């Protein structure tokens, strides 16, 4: 009954899912962990303070993880299109949505470990701010869990 | 030379003596997980298993020779590692 | 990362054998025994080189990795002084 | 004249960390406090390190052959013990190595035990152990008997179903499992489900360790709201994947291998809440409600 | 006869490793440590041994092999 | 027993300033225990 | 039944699991490399703690591996459509996911490394973050095998 | 990739090891976690081209 073919754009779902929440990952784990590593020189108390960036970043690997066992759980040789494209849209949604809360937790995190740094205050500031930072991944996450379970 | 190229030849010799004579006797007694090892031919299917036997035989020979070398390495090198 | 260091380990071993040692084996007793001298010695050289040497320091260190994260986080706490005492034993 | 007293205090900031060692356990603590130290009173893990890094290494290192040439190389370093005291030292490599020699020999023994467990030295088998596998003959029976004729001309399958098969076996990894062409299908299965089984294992140790943590501080809520709600969150996931694991290896066989259920997906079913209906079938009676129950 | 008696045997030599093993250890220091050491060799080297055999039970499929192998072991064995 | 961090104390000493040269070269000779430091103005040209 | 130009997908699987995992771990050598040779100048006895991001490069690669071997074995002559696409699936989202954790090591191995010469206590830091960086490899093994078994 | 890798670590190693000779034999490890990429590729292409 349902085409051949129809499967790819579910497998293209899982795969983006994990791919650009893992390239938001990485971003967000880079760009802080270059930070950490530059700061921890002049402050070495702040070394395990200034790891939320670098665990914030691994949640949007891990929303990535969720949605993409979520989808693959999901595949059939017989899935009709409109169960594969939603999958592959919740692929996007997650994935892409991941990558915009790491590209902002890899700059938001490396600001904010230079500022605290020079000035211990901030913290709590880098903290507010990055939570503005993966809560995006969790919206991503939540319309990707909406529109594979549609 | 010098006494690490000495040192070197003693592990091999020790290491090749040990390995060449366990593939020598594993090839003796015609191991069936040396099928590939052997190096068979499309005529070593005629009248039945003697010909890939003598062919076992052969490389089982090899080995044992190849020890042999093994051998010469260490009397070489436990000269070697008193000389440098 | 047990499974994935078993597996690498294996193969860069099952490879090893396949063109190297293979390649030894002949059907004439002097051409097979010289071949299989240098094909052997060759063998363990890159055996060490790759496996006892550099697999060996991977597989230190993951082992180590998973005994210090995904085993003692759950209850070494790792936070102290080191006991330092002052001696003339440091002398 | 005066004989200089002391009293001991009460109001204490956390004491100095320490424990005693020698040649064997010396390595094994150096790599625990290069991790960190504990704080006072707290479990030391360098006593259970002294084997669980050996078996760590020996499962990511089980090839018979580096377990021989690991083992020689620790044993030359100590047998040659008090001569290697008297050379150089500004060869940091060869001191470190020589500095680790006990806990390097250990690794390259159980490395010998994993690799014969395993069956592997230089990916070729030991000839030692017996056969499960079917010489040609067990075909003959009619069942599958076309593995006789097709032998001769293509690849063929080993079934393993009974009366063809040479059932249980008590041995390690069976040597054929060496040859077959098949066999890293086979191999691969073993050392993923391994490696699961042990993690899960180990991680149970761990909170297992927690507890003796929070008993040696003797803290009541640590134990009731930490460990109690923390280790009933783990075994309600990690007894019910280990059951099913086990209970596979024991209520299917090769005849029962056509739609056979995959375990991987009982499990995500299972913290989903979601088995499909349909498809694969359940593993065993009421295990929806036990599925719904656990997580 | 049962696979079940190899089993019962090799869980009674390391059984007997980290029991019998522990109550010949000495006084002193190192006692804690070499308990440790016994009873944590004796389980680890016992569960990659029990793991090892539940996999090689009841096989879901068998061995493949090569059209020159599958040949040899007709007289090799 | 090595399962865990070996037991310790805090103590407070009471020290004679003619004896306590003496009494400092034995505890280093002893060699198990470390000071706890209640001077924080040391430094170079401050210490005693 | 099946059509062939099909096991081609899967093939694309097996070699990119190898191939992107291989840019990754290449990437993750070649910074942490050049990070610990220009700290070696300073700070020679360094070399074994920081040659770390080297080995959590080294395993990426090898994640490829799992999957790649995991894949070749189970192609087939006339394999299915709907398990070629699974296998390509699973062949990016490791082969990706690995290069994605590949440049996450490389660049917080290179910072890391250099900021522990100028500062030991960093080195805790930098394994720390390591962790955080190596798991995105993990992350494309884990959708990888459930894709392949699915 | 492997070329890449041996090609930024040669540069890199042997431009340290003339500043510093400590470093030769860590550079040869290096190495080898760089070549055995290529050996990766080899793996996988070896049972691709069989099976």
């Amino acid at each position: 009954n349902n085409p051949e073919y129809s499967s790819f754009f579910g497998v293209m779902g899982a795969s983006s899912a994990m791919v650009f929440s893992a390239m938001g990952a990485a971003y967000g784990t880079a760009k802080s962990g270059t930070g950490i590593a530059a700061m921890s020189v002049m402050r070495p108390e702040l070394i395990m303070k200034s790891i939320i960036p670098v665990v914030m970043a691994g949640i949007i690997a891990i929303y990535g993880l969720v949605v993409a066992v979520l989808i693959a759980n999901s595949l059939t040789d017989g899935i009709t299109l409109y169960r594969s494209f939603l999958q592959l849209g919740a692929g996007l949604s997650v994935g892409l949505s991941g990558l915009a809360a790491g590209f902002a937790i890899g700059i938001v995190g490396d600001a904010g470990v230079r500022g605290t740094a020079q000035q211990p205050r901030l913290f709590v500031g880098m903290i507010l701010i990055l939570i503005f930072a993966e809560v995006l991944g969790l919206y991503g996450l939540i319309v990707a869990l909406i529109l594979s379970t549609k | 030379c010098g006494p690490k190229l000495a040192a070197c030849g003693i592990v091999l010799s020790a290491w090749g003596v040990i390995m060449l004579i366990m593939l020598g006797i594993f090839f003796n007694v015609h191991s069936a997980v040396l099928i590939e090892d052997v190096p068979f031919t499309e005529k070593d299917f005629e009248n039945g298993p003697q010909n890939i036997y003598n062919l076992y035989e052969q490389v089982s020979y090899n080995c044992f020779i190849a020890a042999g070398l093994y051998l010469l390495l260490g009397g070489f090198s436990f000269c070697q590692v008193r000389l440098n | 990362r047990l499974w994935a260091l078993s597996l690498a380990h294996a193969q860069l071993s099952e490879v090893l054998w396949t063109m190297v040692i293979h390649i030894g084996l002949h059907v004439r007793s002097l051409a097979g025994g010289l071949g299989l001298f240098f094909i052997f010695a060759a063998f363990a050289t890159l055996t060490v080189a790759i496996l006892l040497i550099m697999e060996g320091l991977s597989a230190f260190l993951h082992a180590l990795r998973l005994h210090w994260v995904e085993f003692q986080n759950k209850f070494y706490t790792g936070t102290g002084f080191k006991f330092l005492p002052f001696s003339f034993e440091h002398i | 004249t005066v004989p200089s007293i002391l009293n001991r205090m009460q109001t204490n900031q956390t004491p100095p960390t320490y424990n005693k060692t020698n040649k064997f356990t010396h390595g094994f603590q150096n790599i625990v406090d290069a991790y960190g130290i504990g704080t006072y009173r707290e479990i030391n893990p360098a006593p259970y390190t002294v084997i669980t890094f050996p078996f760590l290494f020996a499962v990511m290192f089980g090839d018979f052959g580096h377990g021989i040439l690991m083992t020689l190389f620790a044993v030359w370093m100590v047998l040659r013990e008090s001569r290697i005291l008297s050379q150089k030292n500004e060869n940091e490599m060869f001191s470190m190595v020589f500095s680790g020699r006990y806990i390097i020999l250990l690794m390259g023994l159980f490395s010998i035990y994993t690799g014969l467990i395993y069956n592997d030295c230089f990916s070729k088998s030991l000839n030692i152990f017996g056969s499960s596998w079917s010489v040609r003959p067990m075909f003959t029976i009619g069942n599958w008997t076309e593995e006789t004729l097709l032998g001769s001309s293509v690849l063929q399958l080993n079934p393993a179903i009974p009366g063809v098969f040479g059932g249980p076996y008590p041995f390690g990894i069976d040597p054929i499992w060496n040859i077959a062409t098949n066999k890293l299908t086979f191999l691969n299965s073993f050392k993923m489900k391994m490696s699961v089984i042990l993690g899960i294992i180990h991680m149970l140790f761990g909170v297992s360790l927690s507890l003796f943590n929070h008993i040696y501080f003797k803290k009541p809520l640590n134990i009731y709201f930490g460990f109690i709600p923390e280790i009933i969150f783990m075994s309600s996931l990690f007894g019910y994947l280990v059951i099913l694991i086990f209970y596979k290896w024991t209520a299917y066989d090769a005849h029962s291998s056509r739609n056979a259920p995959s375990l991987l997906i009982h499990f995500i079913n299972m913290f989903l809440f979601s088995y499909p209906e349909s498809g694969n079938a359940m593993l065993y009676s009421g295990q929806k409600g036990i599925q719904c129950f656990l997580i | 006869h049962s696979f079940a008696l190899p089993v019962i045997i090799f869980t009674t030599f390391w059984g007997l490793i980290g029991i019998a093993g522990p109550w010949f250890v000495p006084k002193g220091p190192n006692r804690g440590v070499i308990i440790t050491m016994l009873v944590a060799t004796a389980v680890c080297c016992y569960l990659f041994w029990l793991i090892a055999i539940l996999a090689q039970l009841n096989p879901l499929f068998g061995p493949q092999l090569k059209n020159e192998t599958i040949w040899y072991v007709r007289f090799l064995w | 027993e090595l399962f865990r961090s070996e037991e310790m104390t805090l103590a407070q000493l009471f020290l004679q300033s003619e004896a306590a040269y003496c009494c400092v070269s034995e505890l280093e000779e002893l060699g198990k225990v470390q000071f706890r430091d209640l001077n924080p103005d040391v430094n170079v040209f401050q210490r005693k």
